[PDB]
């Protein structure tokens, strides 16, 4: 559910 | 007389930009005095406490530090972790350097992001932390180190590093300190966000900034008031903020008030009112209720 930049 | 989102030159910014390669992933840094502020991922996707024995074994040779403006490259003598960050000792000292300050912010504050990509800022825009400590902003992969900076009389404000992007395009990241905003970490997993909340401050402050540059006697304007007491009460079941929620933001608001010839009653009431009435009516641009207009930013451009 979330990603790095 | 006319009062638009004002940004921050970002030229001071520039100067002190950097793109950081550490093997596969390539980010941005910024680069005061002798040192490089930049995300720790850019050693690795890891999670929890495994940060401190993946950075102290990162071979410094491995940081390949270039900033594009000056046409310098930099080499990396020493590595520290500071919160979420890494603090990058460098050789050269830079002279761009400014008067700067590491400063946390609030919510409901504004801030200029430099949106940068191999260490050029391409775009630059505004946006305000919310309340549940995000922001919405704009970014692609390799915009990470991006900062968030305000000024103050060429004394540089730095705010916010970005991080991370989350599914409903909400972006998180630390101040310079290298602490997150929030309970957000540098992890790709689900992250529990806290439900949204209205800085009911900002959204006073763009239904005034719509009422001394449109229309100063709208449609959808309440021809009734409520009081503070009584809104509040309403606020607590609708997203909305306990107002004010900055009591140094009361003077700007009855600023506001004296210029438009509207008390703060009305502009609350209409709030409530637009919550079932606003069928899409255009407000200072806008379709919907926006936190992006703080009150200092509209009442320093409001006459008297």
């Amino acid at each position: 559910x979330a990603v790095l930049x | 007389a006319g009062i638009k989102i004002l940004l921050h030159p970002s030229g001071v910014v520039e100067r002190c930009m950097v793109s950081v390669v550490y093997n596969g992933s390539a980010l941005n840094g910024i680069w005061l005095k002798n040192v490089v502020y930049c995300p720790r991922h850019v050693i690795g996707k890891f999670r929890g406490d495994q940060w401190t024995h993946m950075v102290s074994i990162a071979d410094c040779r491995d940081f390949i530090v270039k900033c594009p403006i000056q046409g310098i490259q930099l080499n990396v003598q020493s590595v520290k972790m500071v919160g979420a960050l890494l603090q990058l000792t460098v050789h050269t000292n830079n002279t761009a350097t400014p008067d700067y300050k590491f400063e946390r912010l609030q919510p409901g504050s504004s801030m200029t992001i430099a949106c940068a990509y191999d260490g050029i800022v391409r775009h630059v825009y505004h946006v305000v932390l919310q309340l549940n400590n995000l922001i919405y902003a704009s970014f692609l992969n390799g915009a990470c180190g991006s900062v968030g900076y305000t000024l103050k009389g060429k004394t540089l404000y730095l705010h916010y590093m970005h991080h991370i992007e989350f599914n409903n395009k909400t972006h998180s990241g630390t101040d310079l300190e290298g602490n997150f905003y929030g309970p957000y970490v540098d992890e790709e997993v689900i992250q529990q966000q806290t439900a949204f909340q209205y800085y009911t401050d900002n959204v006073v402050a763009q239904l005034y900034a719509h009422l001394l540059t449109v229309d100063a006697r709208p449609k959808w304007l309440a021809q009734s008031q409520i009081s503070i007491e009584d809104f509040n009460s309403w606020a607590a079941n609708n997203s909305f903020a306990n107002f004010p929620c900055e009591q140094t933001n009361m003077s700007y608001i009855m600023g506001l008030s004296q210029t438009a010839r509207v008390p703060v009653e009305r502009i609350l009431n209409t709030i409530i009112q637009l919550t079932t009435n606003r069928d899409g009516a255009c407000i200072m641009g806008s379709y919907d209720f926006e936190c992006d207009w703080t009150p200092e930013m509209v009442y320093n451009q409001a006459p008297i």
